[PDB]
């Protein structure tokens, strides 16, 4: 959860918000939402 | 402005300053805004911007 919360402090502060695509131009990421939204799936993109 | 992400915002800023010489009575504004600062002087003073 640490790692993630930096990882989306960094973008949300460089202007990068939430939405469907990942757009380099736009500065639109999907995970760039709170880490409890995650499945255990995806929680692994982290733990592993 | 609050919770400004630093220079990212590419705005330029302008101060202004009034003086009145005949109250002693200093005050300044900021985009056209007022502020609570202001400054009281005593006669006979000499002031550089």
């Amino acid at each position: 959860e640490y790692t993630h919360e930096k990882w989306a402090f960094d973008k949300i502060q460089n202007n990068w918000s939430y939405g469907e695509n990942i757009d380099e131009e736009l500065k639109t990421h999907p995970m760039l939402r709170p880490y409890k939204t995650f499945s255990e799936k995806d929680k692994e993109i982290y733990r592993w | 402005s609050p919770g400004q992400q630093g220079r990212i915002s590419h705005t330029d800023l302008v101060i202004g300053c009034l003086v009145d010489l005949a109250t002693g009575l200093m005050t300044f504004t900021a985009n056209g805004k007022e502020s609570n600062t202001f400054f009281q002087v005593e006669p006979n003073t000499k002031l550089f911007p």
